[PDB]
Parts: C-alpha cells; structure tokens; sequence
C-alpha cells in the first residue's frame, strides 16, 4: 500500500520539529551559541511534513517495516541538520549524519572532539537525541509485536511506560545532582542513562568527575534500565505489588547471573595484574565497566591503559549478550541467549531419555516452536550481517581487527569498540562510516526489519 | 466499562461495536485462537480464564465495572458463571445468554430479582428464528435495519409478479397512504441501482428501501402484509435447534417439510415434529426437490450447519422455483456477497443478535457509524459534530452538502422527533444524520465529511 | 426418599449400596442408560430426560424428600441443578459434586457461608487418589475397610522381599507389639489360602490379613510405616484427569515418570506438570519399558480408560520387575477375577467411596452385609439376631459352631468396645460379630447361620 | 541375497529368523515405520518405495535380485507389483500374498500358469491362521513347534479333568505305544516345573511336552484324539475377517455362537452365516455370556482386533467354565505372559505364519537357533560346531555336559536320522540337538555351551 505512508511521516517529522524547541529554549537561557541553527531547522522541518502532509485523507503487514524503518532513517537525516547548519563543530555532512544516526539510534559512538568547549545547547540536544529515541526504543519495541520481540490495554501500557521512564529519568538526575553533578549536566546525563545510549557532554564519558557515587548511581540506574520494562509495569501497577516479581522472571536471573559472574571475572583479573593500586578502586571500576559495556551503554571511566587487552575484549564480547528484551539494550538480548543455554540442556534431556516430550519452559509456561525457530534465525541473520559489515569496513580501507571491533561495537549498539576507535570515530574512512552508520541501523532494527527490505521476496 | 465473557462464537462482533466513548470492555474467552482474532480490535485487554472462576470475576467484581454480558455457549456455566459473580460481587448490570430454551418457559420463576441464579436479561440466538419467521410472516420484507435506537428504520421490499408493488409507478405508492412519510433511499434493478423519483417500479425484482419512523414502517409493512398474498408452502433444509424450533413455530400456521441428512437426526425429529413431513436427505439433491414439489414451494429456508451447502441448496431452489429463499451464513465475506439478487436474504446470527440489542444501546454516536447490510451497499447514521462553519456539513443545507456519489441522505433524527430529509433541511449540531451508500467503499469519504477541522 | 441423577459414572453404583433403606428409593439417569441399563440391573424407580431441565425433577417428589444426589460428570451444569430443585422443588438434604476444582479450592470459604445456592454437603470423584497416596505410603497396604461404623478395621498387606516381614516368624511379629491386640484372619500364599498361627511368613508376596480395633490398625500400620524403607520411583501410563492430578499430587515427593499415547496431549502435560517426565508412547510395549528403567520402578500405576489395557500393562510391568502394581477398574467383575499377587491393588472409584460411606452410612445391619474385595475372600459383618436359643448362633461359642469351611472370625463388637473373640469367645453377644470367609460362595450358608427358625 | 517387500504387520519378523545367517539382506520399507526400528539395530540394507514402482525395484533387484517377497496388505497391488517384478528386472522365487478369498479359491489355474507370474509358493495369511480350527479338532492341543525342517516336532498337551490322561503314570503313557518313541521334555504343574519320569500326572490341569520325530506325533496325537471325547460346542468373540471365515470353516461339525459389537457388522453376518446364531454384544459383560451357556462351552475363540480385549474376555469365559481358552495376539511381549496360565493357547499370527514358512523352506543354522514359545520356558535347535575338542559338546556325552539348570536335551538329529536323546549317546560334529529350556533367562549360556574355541 505505497503513498499512504508519507503523510505519517510528515506528522512524524513534525513532532520532531516540535522537539527541536527545548534546546532552543536551553539556547537562549545562556547564550553559548548555536540559536541560529535550531530555529533554522525547525522551520525547515515543519515546511518539510507539511509538503509531506498534503495526501491526506488516505488510510488502508508489510507496510509497519517500511514505517519503522523511515522512522529511524527519515528522523535521523531530520537530525542530522542542526550539526549540518551551525558553525561551532563545522563537520562534515557525513559527521552530521553519524553523529544524528547514533544519538538517535542510541549507539554511543561520536565523531566530534572537544566536547567540553562546545554550546551547551548543541551537546544538550544529542542527549536529547538519546532521550528521544529511548521513548522510540521502549515504545516501538512493546508496541509493535509482528516481528522478534492476560494481555492488559494497548494505550494505558503506552502511557504506563512513559510513567516508568520519567520517574526513572527524574530520580536519576537528581541523585546525580545530589552527589555533585551540574544540574544542566545531571539531566544531560540522565537523558543518556536511562536510554543506555552511551553519551556525555564531555570527552571523558565519566572520567570528568571520578566520585565514587556517580559511577555506583550509574550502575544501579543502568540495572534498573536494562530490565524488562513489562516487568516494572508489575511494579508500578497498583503500586509495589512485589518486591520479588522480578526474582520470578528467568531473564532476570540470568541477567544478574551473567552481571555477577563477568564483574567477578573482571575483577579477579583486574588483581592478577595489579592493574590499580587500591583494591577498593580495582572493585569499582570493575563494576562499572562491565555494567556500562555488558549493558550495551557505553560509558566509559578508564582509558584501559593498564588493562590487559583480555579484559576490553571480554567486555566486547559481553556486549553481545546486552539488556533484557523489554528495555532499551543491544542484539541478542539475554533472553535470547537463556533460550539457548535451556535448549542445549533440552537437547542434553533428550539423549538420555530419547522417547520423552521436552518443550522449552520458560516461568513454566512453554513456547511455541515459531518462536524458538525465530530466535535462531535471529542468530543466523545476526551473523551473517556482522560478516558482511565486518567485510565492508575493511574493504574501504579500515584496519582490520578495528574493523571488527567498530562493526561489534555498533551492531551491539554500543558506542566505544577498542583499537583504533578507542574514544573517538573521527579517523574513520568516509566510506566505512556510512557502512558504520548501516550497521546501527541493523542493529536498533533487530537484522530483521531492515534485511527484509534488501529481499527480494519482499517487493 | 464493560466486562463481557466472550466464551460465545458471538461475542467478538458485539466487542466490536461496543468500543467508543468511555467504554473499557475485557474478554474472559476460555481458549486463545478466538483471543487472537478478537485481539486484532483496537482498544481492547484480554485475560484467558474460565468464564465464571472467581480470579477472573474478582477483578471485575473488586470494583463493579458497570455491566457484565455473559455470553456462553453453555447456558449451565453463563448461569453460574453470572451467579457466582453476583453473590461474590454484587455486579448489579449483569446480563445472562441461554439457548437454553426450556429455562426460557420458566424465566419469570428461577430468574426473578431476589433469587440465587440472579439474571437480570437474557438474550437468546432465538431472535434469528423469530426473525425468519417475521421474514416469513411479510411476504416481501427481504430486510430491515433500525436507526436511532429504533426510532427511524430502513426497510428493504422485494417486488414479485403479480404483487402489488408490480407495474405501480412510485407516485401511486406514496399516494396509497397520504399520511405516511416515507423517503424511497434507493431501488437496485437487475443488479444496477437507479435513482428513484416517479418511477414505474418495473417487477423484475426491483428492490425498494424505505427509510421513515418506525411508526410509518410499522404500517406500510403491514399495509403491504394485507396487499400481498401470503406464503402457504414453506421447506426448511437442516435439522439443527434452529431448524427444529423453527419448524415447530411455524408448523400450525404452514405446510413445512424439513430435510435432514442424519437419518437418526430425522428419526428423533418425526416424533417431535407433528404437523411437519421430514424427510431424510442431503439438501444438494434435486431428485428429492422435484418429487417434492419444488416448483411449488414459496419459501426454501436453510439452515445447515455449512455455509457454502446453505448458499448452494438455496440457489437451486431458486432457480427451481422457490419465490423466496432464506440462508443462514455464519460467514460475513460470504453474506455481504450472496444476498444480492439470487438469494434473497441471508441471515447472520451474530448480526441478528446484535441488532436486537445494539438498537437498545444509548447511541453508536461515532462521526460515522455503520449497520452492516447485504452488500454491495452501506446504510449509515451519522452524527453532525462541529460549529457552524468548522465542520463541513453542520449549519449547511441538504441540498447544499457535496455528498459522495450515490450516497443519499434518509433522514434526520433530530432530538426525540424524526424528520424525513427535504433539500430545504438544515444540519444542526448533534443532529443524527441516517443517510444510504450505494456504493460503501465511500464510507470514509462521509466520515471526512463529518469529521471537523481537528482541534 | 433417595433420587440420583444421571448419567453417572458412578452414580449408578452409588445407586446399589444406597438401596438398603427401608424407606422408598428412586433412581433417575440420564436418558436410556439410566432407564433401560436402570431398569434391567435396578429395582424399584425413575427418570428420564437432560439435565438440568426442571421436568425431570420434580418426579423425585421433593415434599419433605429426604435425599437428592447430584452425579455429574460437570460441576457448572451441577451446581444449576441443585438449585433448580430448591428454588422450584425445595428438596431438603442436598449433596454435589464439585471436579472445578478451582470452586473445590475456594468452597471452604464460600459453601461454607449459607449464601451458596443449595449443595452445603459435598462429594468429590477425585479425592480418591489421596488413598492412592496413602498406598504409595504405607508400604504394603493392599486394603482396608472399616466395620462396626469404622470400629473395627480389617487389612490386607503384603510382605516384600527386603522388608520386615519376611524370615520373621508370625509369634516374633506378635512379640513386636505387646500392646497391640489384632487378629490375623488368613494368610494367602501362591493364591492358595494357609492356616495362620506359627508359621514362618514366606518373602515371596505372601498377603497377611489383620483384623482390629481401629487404635490398633493405625498403630500397626504406622509401625509398618516406620520400618520399612518408603517408595521413591513412580510410573504411571495414563494422562487422564486423575492421572495428571495425582502427577501433581506426587511429583514433589517422588520422581514421576508419565506416559501417554495421544502427543498433543503429552505436550499440554509437559507444559503443565513439572518434576515430571512425561513421555509418549503406548503402555504395552517393552521397547520403552525397559528402555526406561522398569526392573527398578517401586510403584506402577494404570489409570487408563480402558480397564484391559491396564490390567494387561500392569501384568507385564509386574513381570518386568515392578513392586507394586495398581489399576484403574471400572468393572468389579475384573476386579473380582484378575486381581490377585499378579495385580496388587486396583482402583474402583466406585468401591473407594462406597467403602467409606456405606460404613458411614446408617445402619448396614442386615442377617448378612458384605464388604468385597479382591478373589474369592470375604469379610462380613454378621449380625446375630433371635432370642438367647431362637437363633443357631446366639449364646453359643464359637469353637462349637459349625462354621463353613475356611470362615474364620476375627472380632465381635459390642456398644462401643471391640474383643478378639479368642477360644471359648465369651461374649454378651446380641452383638455384632465381624467375621472372614475364604471362599465367597458360602456367604449365603452363613446368612442360613444366622437367620433364625422363620415364624 | 534375499529381498523382502513388505508394509505389512508380519515382515518384521520374517527379517529377523531367515536373514543375517551366512547371506545378504535387503528389504523394502514402502515408507513405513519399521524401517526405523531395524535401521536403528543396524544390521541391515533398505530401500524405500512403492511396490512395485519399477525404480524402487531396479534398486532392490535389476537381474540379479534371486529370491522375491512381497508381503503386502492389499492383494491386488501385491499381484501387480509381483508380476512388474518378472516383466521389469525380471526376478526369480517369487512369492504373493492373497488374502482375498475369492481369489485364492479360484486360484486354479490361469494366474500361475499365467500371465501374471505368482511363481511357486501363494502364501495366505489367513488358511495358516485357521490351523486354529486344528487346536480345536485335536483336543488338548496346546501348542505344537517343529524343528529342523520339520522331522521332529515338540507338542504340548493339557491333562483335562475327567480326560483319559489324568491318575494315569507317565509309564503307562509310555508304555501304552511301545512302537512310539517320544521323549517328554518337561511338565509345568500349577506353574511350576517337574522332572518327568514315572509321574503321575496330576489332575488339575498339568501341561506335558512331548519330543519326537514327526511321524511319532501324528500317531500319538491321532491316538489322544481317538480318546478324548470331541468339543460339540464352540463360541467366537471377533466379528472379524477371521472370525467370520473361522465361523464358515467350523457351523457345520460344531455349534457355533459368534459375539460381535457392531450392530451393521453383526446384521451383515447374520446374513452371511447360515446355521451360527450371532450376537450383538461386548465380549466382556457376563450377562451375555452366562445367559448364552458360558459354563458348557468347550472352546471360546478371541479374534478381536484389541489384544487386551482378547486376552481379559477369554480370562472370564475360562473362569466361568469354557474348557479350553484361545486369543488373538497381535503383541509378542503379551503372549509370552498371558499363555501360561489363564489362557490355553494364543495365536500370534505372525508367528502362525513364520513357523509354517521358516520350518519348511528354511534350516536353521544359526549356532543356537530358537523357537518363541509359551511362558518362561523355550526350546531351542542348537547345532554342534568343532572337533572332538575344540568344542564343549562335540564327541561328548549328554551325560556328561554341564547344562544350565532346567536345559533338558530332547533330541539329536543326525543328517537324515532322528534319535532320542538319552544321558549315554554320543554327539557328533554339525548334528542339529534339539532342545527345551524351562527358563529362558540361560539361553545365551548355552551358546556358551556350543560356541567353539574362538580362531
Ligand atoms: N447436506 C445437508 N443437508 C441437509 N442437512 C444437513 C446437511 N449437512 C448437515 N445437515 C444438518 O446440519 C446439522 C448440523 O447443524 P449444527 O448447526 O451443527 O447444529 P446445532 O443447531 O446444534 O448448532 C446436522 O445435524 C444435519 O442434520
Ligand atoms: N496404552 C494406552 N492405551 C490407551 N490410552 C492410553 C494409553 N496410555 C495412556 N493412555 C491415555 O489415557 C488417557 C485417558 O484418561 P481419561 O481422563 O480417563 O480419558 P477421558 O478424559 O476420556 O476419561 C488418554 O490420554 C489415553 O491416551
Ligand atoms: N469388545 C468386543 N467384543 C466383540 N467384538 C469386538 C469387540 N471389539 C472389537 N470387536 C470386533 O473386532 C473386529 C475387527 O476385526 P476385522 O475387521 O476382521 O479386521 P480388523 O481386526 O482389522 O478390524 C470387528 O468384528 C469388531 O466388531
């Protein structure tokens, strides 16, 4: 059903337009800069979705994956304008385009350096980026249920979400403030916490201020965020019916289970080498790195610099198995990888006794064989993209092992990959940046929705 | 808010029209396949239970959530189930389904309001029956459909040879009765619709739609019930509830032969059944239609347990000879697409039940809200929302409104008093609009219509 | 005045032992099951039609009727039928049947308040698996019934290899517990019965009957209990509704492997019951069997719905190296036949109520009231009636009457204390005397015994 | 190399007793489940395909098949598939199954002279199967298996109360036909075994086993069929294909009472049959069977489709008086179980067909080969590999060999020669022994007994 779909993404794009103001507003309380370009873009936008919004009057499956995937696209080249316009970080329109793609499609990764010395209003709005697409992430991913991903109302869950995720936002930067956070900067970072996406206002993610506070409050929000937000609901409604409905989730289970074991690894290792002279350090930074990296954040205190390179590379591989289903995270979510830990035991059951009907449980209830098919043909697609960008980086002249690295970072939707993309996508080739800008939309789009697009049995 | 127990095949499309305006309706279906197709209607929560489990009930009876429809497809659990509920929590809206029909003869002894079984109404899928045996009480009504909570009704006549509608040009029609305000919204020929306005009605079964109060409707049909000559011969073609209760309601005042494919079902009905030939054969077969008088028959009335077996049957038997013939389709797409001409009226029980109670409810009083016809034609009731100017249609004049094609404006409810639409009328604010498609794939186009500018 | 109602798959069982009052009885089942098997198999009233319609009830009289039972195979439609009764009819003692068990669960609170419509008494088909419990506990206890108003108790155990009975002589047995006076009544060994006193207990599944007061069962049951190691495997071949329910009744003590032969019903189990494995297959062949540990389960348990399969399953597990062996026997004429040392225990829902109840039950004094159990044994409960010389037995002693061959007695109640009935037998005995033959086909000799010279 | 094609129930077991031995297998699976079952053993060659497509036959045989067979369900694609094979990848040695029987009767003589190539042996499921009408003409007739290439043939007897073998010694049994020398293997009594030698034979029914060269047999068996007093009275629980030709094959020596629980079936038989009273009933109620003279019946025939059904209604027709008790046994673990005891003989027809085809085509030299029997016990052919010494039994005396307890040597076929085996004969190198073990459990000791020194 072509050309009944423009007029959404006009309403679309207007919303964003509407967006655009309260880092505008942020603009003239102080003015750092960068006004021009907000209201510039603004106008630009709302003329833009009312061109788009002129076939009206037009409404009738395969229509919702090429709305999801203009709502990351279109709104990203949407964004990609206020950096394109304004004159303090004068970067290329390529620049412009990642550093829009990945504030919004959640993916920590940055292009531009000196973050500190910028217009407070410019490094507000990509937190808001962030912010924007965490209420995107949390509502398309419960929201729309054809692909991956008692059954209650279908909006009051819709606002029952944005309730959880402002409460959260809220009481987070305001523990960031009380631990000695700038207000401006405690919602910039709360923006960016809550939605796992990885950014900061400045060049040290969370190495500008080392208190101890900050990093165990971004753990513990960071905990809180990558739960199953379904399972908060159980919490908020009707206030704190349990304080053990979570213990009750297996994906919670093997979610602490996997952020213990890989901190505990961590940090025995982190002894080994007497990588930091203070124990009571040692445990902290252990704890936040594999908080921030296992999580799919991004957030970074250390510069690795004593680190031995098993660890970085042991955090990208925890990358992989990122949040919960149900929250802003990264691909293959820890469901997916409990799924496959109690299929190899089913498996291991059915050698023993062959004639035995085992089906995977899950909370005692059993899944359907489509699902349990899906989870694996989401393995499959899952490789068989990261090869593929792997490849592409590296043909464009990338280095290699960076290459992999780059492409593991940004299909986990994960900002920082180690090598030669430690802090900074600025080096990058041009090319191996738009292929960069492909894998985070793979990424956020679960390899599916977006792959279907490229079949030819689609069209 | 509403709680309903949508256990019923019938359920789902009453969960259908239900939504709107300060309405939360939950469905306690006993299994999901039912659950996804029903899911599917935007605005709706689902909880899989059993229908009368004190879990289920106790979210709805904790805080009384208004009215509770139980409708099941067993009587025995709708009663406990509604009973449970009450004497647990008080739900004093509570509405009960039986087919039971035997509780039905002693509905005003157990039921009554102080009793344990506590049902306050009870609806039954014996309209349908009562409906073909209206169907079959006018010789010519091949529909009707009610507006307005009854007041305004659509009615849809067919004109046979040597009836009394044949070779009468439509100025005799509204002539015969000089008090009745009646408004002809269209008439279908030979499958084209035409624009009526003194026309000779020329009987090759033209189809005639009035659209009046129900005072007026009321007595042109039974005008008409007195012209017409009435139907002595009647054959039913299934031996199910519906055609056994049916056969039985009908036997004393027609001649009914029923037929039967289960030689042991039509066994067990010939002791029940006096008055009334059964016979035992498949419905399809012409060599027991022609041995049985079929060119005789007046109206061949199906009511198999197959759709598409109904459909067949009965077009045989139209084009054998039966004047009038009747189908029972439990399948919309195949309802919106027979009923046209060679079958004259198909009858869905979902759709039978709703209309009966859904004329009860306070108001649809959506911008367009539509009764689901035989096809390929709509009949709708909208509701003019707006200002003088900020709507398209509100404030302005019949004759001045910029209608789609083929839509025609019926008549206008306004407050408690029924006009018939006039090019001269004016459309006020909150004004129910009962208007006619000829084509519906125009719906939309009459919502935008009623839609105004958005706020 | 007794009604039941239909169809009842039990309920007609509950209709034989039921019949012994003098005042008027009547059975009404179903349809045709009830009457003709009803009319041919039972003896003096009924019924027809569905349930719960109120034309059929009111033939049970309610005016001061005594007694209504409700069989029925569902709990939703039941609870309607007692209600219909009470509010139409007013039928005093009400009693139901409630499988929900969700209402099961909750009925504690509910049916105990008087606001619940009409059945405050109770009965549930599926609390016979809690004696399948004791069963698996117990290790050993074949049987129990209860005389005298559960004052005396016989029992029937068996003695496996390994356990404490065996090598023990019955004097060391009898020195285990001073305290304790029981009788043995016989001792059946390869099927042939044995003379009891001094012998040396033989390992090989040797069945030992004890007779005593109730004190002294359960005190000797539980000594039973304490010394020999308990069950810890469990198999059972059926999926049925009283199979899964003892699964979750069991699978959180032992370790419950199920099976069954329709898959889809397998995978709901699977999902349902967890501790247990669940398998799908058929109960007959080796193939599985052995492949899963067969020589090693403790208890194998069929609750099939056909009884020969179970017997025949059951005989090969028991071949294969299974200890005990229980069945689901939904005819006592199998029960009487097929069931010893081959099949140690079988189910019959009928028996495991009417056991219970009918000593619960008033008065049960008859010249001759039989409890029956398995193969051509007997355990009566004689009653001596006729002045101090009128009668053959009264006032006599034991060692002088001419008992049939086999019958043993094992005690004589008087009032509320119970004796041994050990040699001369000194007795008050107008009073009940609980008696044990070996061969069932003397029971009406002894009934001979007891009546007195007819006037 | 030997092929076989078969679908059918019996080929599974014709794939384990003729094939492995010294030749190549193949089979045809035709897509079915046991295909599975002998590929997970693997020892085995399979194609799968329809028979006979002549690309699944090209594969199985193209000119160089040799030996043919096609067990098939349905007769006339077997015939079709029989003749493709000579016509196409012409075989040779082929062989069909007919189970039809108007075909078979009119066999003579176009088909195997003929057109179609049926060449050489026809064999008929059914006309083996009615050897059941054998057991009844030779009155305890228990079982009978033959060894070799049937020259010496086991049989096992049951002594009936008031038969002419009863008080009588085994002595005088021997010495009533000095001209016969038969040797008896063992006597099972009450179920447990007994050395037999001047016993006499007690009257609660012992089962005595005779071994003796063929033409022993049929004259001893001849003379116990001039003495005991022939079965008038016979009585058939399977409305079945072989229960209906049983019923022809015997209504006109015997009174024939024929049991059937389809009412259609049972009319279509009273029709068909002339001189059989048949009923419609289940085989299991007893007031069937009582009122229709269970207690004088002489033989009562299962052939239902069911196994258990079988075996629990012969198991109640033998405890109400039937003298002699025969099933149907579609399951080789059951026969084993339920034969000993409680039913007189069980028919596998699958065995009824492989005795008859493996004994007469087929020597079995397979070291120990085996014959499945009745109960715990079996009898065995085991063939004397090695020289005087490498061997344990070759050039030895029975006397001295060291059997395992129960074995009983019966006897030892020389070349062309059968001689009773006494503790004082010599056993020579590649001479067939003829054996009987009472428990089976020490049959691979045995193979111990005669497996040579290994190379
Ligand atoms: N080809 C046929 N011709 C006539 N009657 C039929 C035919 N097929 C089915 N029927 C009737 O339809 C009945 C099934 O109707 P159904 O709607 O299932 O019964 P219920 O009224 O209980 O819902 C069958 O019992 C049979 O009598
Ligand atoms: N060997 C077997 N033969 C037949 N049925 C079996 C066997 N093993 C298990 N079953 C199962 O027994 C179950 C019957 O349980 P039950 O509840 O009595 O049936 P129903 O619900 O019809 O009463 C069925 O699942 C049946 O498949
Ligand atoms: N309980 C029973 N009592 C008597 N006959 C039975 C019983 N159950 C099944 N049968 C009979 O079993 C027979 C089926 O065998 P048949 O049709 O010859 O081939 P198949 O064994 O393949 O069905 C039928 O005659 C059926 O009536």
């Amino acid at each position: 059903q072509f050309r009944s779909i423009i007029r959404i993404v006009g309403l679309l794009l207007a919303l964003f337009s509407v967006t655009m103001l309260a880092p505008a507003l942020v603009a003239l309380l102080y003015r750092d800069g960068a006004g021009v370009p907000f209201v510039t873009t603004f106008f630009v936008l709302l003329f833009c979705g009312a061109m788009c919004w002129f076939p009206n009057r037009r409404h009738k499956s395969r229509d919702g994956f090429l709305i999801v995937v203009l709502f990351w696209t279109v709104l990203g080249s949407a964004g990609s304008l206020p950096f394109l316009i304004a004159d303090n970080p004068n970067i290329s329109v390529t620049d412009a385009f990642f550093e829009s793609f990945s504030a919004l499609t959640t993916t920590g990764a940055t292009v531009i350096v000196g973050l500190d010395e910028l217009p407070k209003a410019i490094l507000f709005y990509r937190q808001f980026l962030q912010w924007f697409g965490g209420m995107g992430i949390i509502v398309l991913a419960v929201a729309i249920l054809p692909v991956l991903g008692m059954t209650p109302r279908i909006a009051e869950t819709a606002k029952a979400l944005w309730y959880i995720y402002l409460s959260l936002t809220i009481a987070c930067a305001v523990a960031f403030w009380l631990a000695g956070m700038t207000p401006f900067d405690a919602i910039s970072h709360s923006f960016s916490t809550i939605a796992i996406g990885g950014f900061s206002t400045h060049d040290a993610s969370m190495g500008y201020f080392d208190s101890y506070a900050i990093n165990l409050i971004t753990v513990v929000f960071l905990l809180i965020s990558a739960c199953n937000f379904t399972l908060h609901f159980a919490a908020f409604a009707s206030g704190g019916v349990h304080p053990k409905y979570y213990w009750k989730d297996p994906e919670f289970r093997a979610f602490i289970f996997i952020q213990v074991l890989l901190f505990l690894v961590c940090f025995l290792l982190l002894l080994k080498h007497h990588s930091y002279t203070s124990p009571y350090d040692a445990f902290d930074q252990a704890l936040f790195q594999t908080v921030s990296i296992s999580t799919t954040a991004g957030f970074t205190t250390t510069g690795f610099a004593d680190w031995p390179l098993f660890l970085p590379v042991l955090l990208l591989f925890s990358s992989f198995i990122g949040g919960c289903a149900g929250s802003t995270g990264g691909g293959m979510k820890v469901i997916r990888i409990l799924l496959l830990t109690l299929q190899g035991a089913r498996e291991l059951k059915r050698l023993v006794h062959p004639r035995a009907v085992y089906t995977i449980k899950v909370g005692g209830s059993a899944l359907p064989q489509r699902v349990v098919d899906a989870v694996w043909g989401f393995f499959s697609a899952y490789a068989l993209v990261f090869v593929v960008c792997m490849l592409g980086l590296i043909a464009t002249g990338m280095d290699e092992l960076s290459a992999f690295s780059a492409v593991a970072a940004t299909l986990n939707n994960l900002g920082p990959g180690l090598g030669e993309v430690a802090l900074h996508f600025g080096d990058v080739n041009d090319k191996a940046k738009w292929v960069l800008i492909v894998s985070m939309l793979f990424g956020r789009l679960e390899i599916f929705t977006l792959l279907i697009l490229l079949t030819p049995t689609f069209w | 808010k509403i709680i309903i127990l949508g256990a019923g095949q019938v359920g789902g499309t009453l969960a259908e029209n239900l939504v709107g305006e300060n309405n939360d309706i939950t469905i306690v279906d006993n299994n999901a396949d039912r659950l996804r197709e029903l899911q599917d209607k935007y605005d709706l929560r689902v909880v899989n239970g059993h229908a009368s489990h004190p879990d289920v009930l106790h979210e709805a009876g904790a805080q009384d959530a208004d009215m509770l429809v139980a409708v099941t497809n067993t009587d025995e659990t709708n009663m406990a189930a509604c009973q449970v509920a009450f004497t647990l929590f008080n739900t004093p809206n509570r509405v009960a389904r039986i087919r039971s029909p035997e509780y039905l003869a002693e509905k005003e002894a157990l039921f009554k309001s102080g009793a344990i079984p506590v049902d306050h109404l009870i609806a039954p899928e014996e309209l349908v029956t009562s409906y073909i045996e209206r169907l079959i009480q006018y010789p010519g009504a091949l529909q009707v459909v009610s507006f307005a909570e009854q007041k305004v009704s659509l009615v849809a006549v067919k004109a046979y040879y040597g009836g009394p509608l044949v070779g009468n040009a439509l100025s005799a029609l509204r002539e015969h009765m000089p008090h009745i305000d009646t408004r002809v919204a269209a008439i279908f020929r030979q499958g084209r619709p035409i624009r009526p306005q003194g026309t000779t009605i020329i009987e090759a079964d033209d189809e005639v739609f009035f659209v009046a109060a129900s005072n007026h409707i009321r007595s042109v049909m039974s005008e008409l019930q007195r012209l017409e000559k009435p139907y002595r011969r009647i054959m039913i073609v299934g031996g199910g509830n519906i055609g056994a209760s049916l056969a039985k309601r009908l036997e004393q005042t027609y001649s009914v032969k029923l037929i039967e494919r289960d030689y042991q079902r039509a066994e067990k009905l010939s002791e029940q059944l006096e008055n009334t030939i059964v016979f035992c054969g498949d419905a399809a077969d012409q060599e027991l239609l022609t041995e049985e008088n079929i060119d005789q028959v007046d109206v061949f009335i199906a009511l198999t347990n197959e759709d598409e077996t109904n459909i067949m049957s009965a077009m045989l038997a139209k084009r054998m000879g039966a004047k009038k013939v009747m189908v029972l389709i439990q399948r919309g797409a195949y309802v919106d697409l027979v009923q046209g001409g060679v079958i004259d009226v198909a009858i869905s029980p979902q759709q039978a039940t709703i209309s009966a109670l859904l004329t009860h409810v306070r108001r649809a009083d959506i911008v367009n809200v539509s009764s689901l016809r035989r096809g390929a034609a709509e009949a709708i009731e909208a509701v003019a929302h707006g200002d003088e100017t900020t709507s398209k249609v509100v404030g302005r004049a019949i004759g001045d409104i910029k209608l789609p094609p083929g839509t025609t404006i019926g008549a206008v409810v306004r407050g408690e008093e029924v006009l018939i639409a006039h090019d001269r009328t004016v459309i006020e604010q909150d004004d129910h609009v009962v208007m006619f498609l000829v084509d519906k794939k125009y719906v939309p186009d009459v919502e935008a219509l009623f839609q105004p500018s958005p706020f």
